[PDB]
RNA sequence: GCUCGCCGGAAGACCAAGGGUUCCUGUCCAACGUUAAUCGGGGCAGGGUGAGUCGACCCCUAAGGCGAGGCCGAAAGGCGUAGUCGAUGGGAAACAGGUUAAUAUUCCUGUACUUGGUGUUACUGCGAAGGGGGGACGGAGAAGGCUAUGUUGGCCGGGCGACGGUUGUCCCGGUUUAAGCGUGUAGGCUGGUUUUCCAGGCAAAUCCGGAAAAUCAAGGCUGAGGCGUGAUGACGAGGCACUACGGUGCUGAAGCAACAAAUGCCCUGCUUCCAGGAAAAGCCUCUAAGCAUCAGGUAACAUCAAAUCGUACCCCAAACCGACACAGGUGGUCAGGUAGAGAAUACCAAGGCGCUUGAGAGAACUCGGGUGAAGGAACUAGGCAAAAUGGUGCCGUAACUUCGGGAGAAGGCACGCUGAUAUGUAGGUGAGGUCCCUCGCGGAUGGAGCUGAAAUCAGUCGAAGAUACCAGCUGGCUGCAACUGUUUAUUAAAAACACAGCACUGUGCAAACACGAAAGUGGACGUAUACGGUGUGACGCCUGCCCGGUGCCGGAAGGUUAAU
RNA sequence: AGGACCGAACCGACUAAUGUUGAAAAAUUAGCGGAUGACUUGUGGCUGGGGGUGAAAGGCCAAUCAAACCGGGAGAUAGCU
């Protein structure tokens, strides 16, 4: 949580779903895609330092990949971890 | 009517799981045979 | 007292119970409890090695002081308690220094009696003394075979042995089986008979009572098939085969003792 | 597009003793 | 969308196990769906599960598994100690409201709680791989006090009726509020407080267990529920405005009482019985060694931390186990109204569905039903089947009997509705008021108001009043087995097996015996009033004679006889 | 009080019909027996093939049992078709 090297690989991408848009408008919560092995703590430190924003709490969930077919071949989407990071009141990104 | 297979993951892993098979040499010989045959799924563990 | 129940229902018609109001009706002494898991008559290989064992009510084991080595300390019987692990009743004794223990309750024992152990104890029921110091002809019970090992003979309800003679370091005892045996004079024994002498008068009355004792049904060999038991079956009810056992050993008379190490102590076998 | 076949068979009838 | 019908102790709702995206939205109709399909649990593309207080995990153990060394075994290996694992059990803590197309005790609002770390301050005997307590435990039964919940009344809002009447004792709807905190109630359990001694609790112990003495008429522990607070809030019928049928925003009345009532709570209680009913840890306490300036303990603030994993959806089923979208199977939780003893049954509420082909026709024949003149088992291997009986109260009830039974023996009578006794009865519940209190969630009177059998008499309609559903056919002789029970999963449920009881026999405990090349284990932490084996099979009266044959037991002189 | 009575859940499976290329590789409908107990059930655990287990039917041991299943000896052997 304290190493700048660990933090720079924790955040993978922002989530741009309809739920994420509602989160921007209603509860000032940012939805991110993080490393599958990441813990709520380190994620709070990385966002606080790399975005200069105050974080209230971070809840995480694991999304199970979907099973799809490419032609006649079976395949599976990868599992990923979704983090709901709630920013302190007032601050905006 | 109650059919023969009543699934249970804990029972399934404790009976035929990788660690149950490898506990004894005879089970380890099962793994050797399945490795020689080239099985994609060595044991029943997920 | 032995009381027979009136036949208000089949299965109660023949039940005869032995009710002793003097037994403690409360809970046992907690510090003396330990687990006694059931076995089902199955050894560490998991096979049944003794048939007709299984089920029954769960029972806890009571640590009974079979050594009686608190010499010189008087003890007083607090109460008599029922013990599911044996046919006899047990007695919770309280020594004068505060130690509590469970002992077998002799015939005439009652609450408030005073017991004492040691070489200088009086010869009275409930007292434990080395058997060299007990007059010949006395009636004793819970007799130890080896010094300090603990009592092993005549421990079930109503049993006892007789000291018929003493000769040097050995005595000759008449056991309940009627055999005359030699036991080292330094062994201890408890004066008097074992209590609960009316135990043979109880009638359990129904199959469920035996199931409560952990006794499973016994199937007669003549009712089986030839593949299962030597007595086999045959059309209808046919026997025609000198009695045997599920493993071929002749029953109904054939002796099986072969020790060669303890026969030196048997001066006359039972008859 | 992945059809298959299976057959176990069972045995029973009457008597032919006369 | 409006009707109709079905389930409603389920064909509703929530889970576990198991499945694994089947969940939601858009789009498409090749294949899949036993038909068509615009639809789908189908194809495609996006989206969707958020936990200090829910589980898993973590601490703790049961059966049992593994097992350093060890013991044993040709090898492999077997068993097993210390240990270490292993829930189906024991251990800290969160509730209500709102919100998404799909998640919510996980998200927002409001209000709480728990366990650790750190710091400050004050007061300070701490401390174990030890010791004690506690945790901690059965079956059955009986009530009493409660709540969930329901009913009625009151209150609030709306209504004055598509055809007779309906401003009325009328109609419809609503009348909801948690955890937490305070109080400690009904009630249950236990005498309490000091001082003293002591070979016990592997050493010590101030603790536990003991002995004595003194003094107190009390003290302590546990525990429902209610009430207050939480809550000037939230919720709330409905309302007006906007708008994409959604919705969104604002406002918002009453929000009480009585009665009935659990299979839920007090209750892990009480009473009783024999078949005599886990463990460990957390927790409390006690001291050893090792520190007693310290450390550490207690208390109050402040503060950090509570990670990781499951979380969609199905879950008596179209998503699980059955090759099927298969009339099967599958553990737990929830338990509305009327009638009823009831979770039976019938009709309904909330809620969910009409079973993935239908449309005609109205033959034989088949299936599932309904009714039947006269007769009434003449049918038939055999009253199979069907029909008949069926409830409550009361009267009455034989041989025989082990005196319990047989017995619901048989057989019969009365059951609706209305009024009166009595504008609701006996009973139950019980406010106000009035006394008393060392004073409260108090006691005694008191009877208002609600709830309520049951009987008799009179009248009254029906062909039938236990009117439907629901719901014993009965009796006589006899064989067999005493009985309850068990059995051929899938053609046999019996007279077969078991059974209590009886007898014989073996077995002296390093027991016989059994499983094991063995160690060892079971027998049994049992000891002849015990255990194993065999046969018989409650109970009653009994079980006669034969030891030649075959076995078994005892004897040992002689004859015969192996290895050596 | 009761291996007591009656009768739901629940367990069981006696009679009959239907089903027999089934709704189904043992079911359904109307009945039927037990239903505080030798009861029933969930979750784990143990016993392994001449062995287990069996209130005993040669029953059960994964739609299989007078000796399971899988692979090997193995192309057993087959005076038979
Ligand atoms: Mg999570
Ligand atoms: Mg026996
Ligand atoms: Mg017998
Ligand atoms: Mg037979
Ligand atoms: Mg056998
Ligand atoms: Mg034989
Ligand atoms: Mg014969
Ligand atoms: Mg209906
Ligand atoms: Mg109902
Ligand atoms: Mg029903
Ligand atoms: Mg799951
Ligand atoms: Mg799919
Ligand atoms: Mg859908
Ligand atoms: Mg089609
Ligand atoms: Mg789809
Ligand atoms: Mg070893
Ligand atoms: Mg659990
Ligand atoms: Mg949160
Ligand atoms: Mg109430
Ligand atoms: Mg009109
Ligand atoms: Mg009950
Ligand atoms: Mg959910
Ligand atoms: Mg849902
Ligand atoms: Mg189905
Ligand atoms: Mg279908
Ligand atoms: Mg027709
Ligand atoms: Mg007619
Ligand atoms: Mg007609
Ligand atoms: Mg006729
Ligand atoms: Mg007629
Ligand atoms: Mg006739
Ligand atoms: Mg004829
Ligand atoms: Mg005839
Ligand atoms: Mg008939
Ligand atoms: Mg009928
Ligand atoms: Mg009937
Ligand atoms: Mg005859
Ligand atoms: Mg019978
Ligand atoms: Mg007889
Ligand atoms: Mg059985
Ligand atoms: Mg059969
Ligand atoms: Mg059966
Ligand atoms: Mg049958
Ligand atoms: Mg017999
Ligand atoms: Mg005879
Ligand atoms: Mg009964
Ligand atoms: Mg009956
Ligand atoms: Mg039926
Ligand atoms: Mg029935
Ligand atoms: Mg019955
Ligand atoms: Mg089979
Ligand atoms: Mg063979
Ligand atoms: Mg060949
Ligand atoms: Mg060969």
């Amino acid at each position: 949580m304290i190493r700048e090297e660990r933090l720079l690989k924790v955040l993978r991408a922002p989530h741009v779903s309809e739920k994420a848009s509602t989160a921007m408008e209603k509860s000032n919560t940012i939805v991110l895609k993080v490393a599958k092995d990441a813990t709520k703590a380190e994620i709070k430190a990385a966002v606080q330092k790399l975005f200069e924003v105050e974080v209230e709490v971070v809840n995480t969930l694991v999304v199970k990949g979907k099973v799809k077919r490419h032609g006649q071949r079976i395949g599976r989407r990868s599992d990923w971890k979704k983090a709901y990071v709630t920013l302190k009141e007032g601050q905006n990104l | 009517m109650k059919r023969t297979f009543q699934p249970s993951v804990l029972k399934r892993n404790r009976s035929h799981g990788f660690r149950a098979r490898m506990a004894t040499k005879n089970g380890r010989q099962v793994l050797a045979r399945r490795r020689a045959k080239g099985r994609a799924r060595l044991t029943v563990s997920k | 007292a032995v009381v027979k129940c009136k036949p208000t229902s089949p299965g109660r018609r023949h039940v005869v119970k032995v009710v002793n109001p003097e037994l403690h009706k409360g809970k046992p002494f907690a510090p003396l409890l330990e687990k006694n898991s059931k076995s089902g008559g199955r050894n560490n290989n998991g096979r049944i090695t003794t048939r007709h064992i299984g089920g029954g009510h769960k029972q806890a084991y009571r640590i009974v002081d079979f050594k009686r080595n608190k010499d010189g300390i008087p003890a007083v019987v607090e109460r008599l308690e029922y013990d599911p692990n044996r046919s006899a009743n047990i007695a919770l004794v309280l020594y004068k220094d505060g130690e509590r223990r469970y002992i077998l309750a002799p015939k005439g024992l009652k609450a408030g009696d005073q017991i004492q152990s040691g070489v200088d104890a009086a010869i009275k029921p409930g007292n434990t003394l080395p058997m060299r110091n007990i007059p010949v002809g006395s009636t004793v019970h819970n007799v130890e075979m080896k010094p300090g090992k603990g009592g092993q003979l005549a421990r079930s309800a109503g049993t006892y042995v007789q000291i018929v003679a003493r000769d040097g370091a050995y005595v000759t005892l008449r056991l309940r089986s009627g055999e005359m045996r030699k036991v080292e004079a330094d062994c201890r024994a408890t004066l008097g008979e074992v209590g609960n002498a009316e135990h043979m008068l109880r009638v359990l009355g129904k199959a469920g009572a035996a199931r409560w004792r952990g006794v499973r049904p016994t199937v007669r060999g003549t009712a089986m098939n030839p593949v299962d038991h030597p007595h086999g079956g045959g059309e209808g009810r046919n026997f025609g085969k000198h009695p045997v056992t599920p493993w071929g050993v002749q029953t109904k008379g054939k002796k099986t003792r072969s020790n060669k190490r303890t026969d030196k102590f048997i001066v006359r076998r039972r008859s | 597009x992945x059809x298959x076949x299976x057959x176990x068979x069972x045995x029973x009838x009457t008597a032919s003793f006369v």
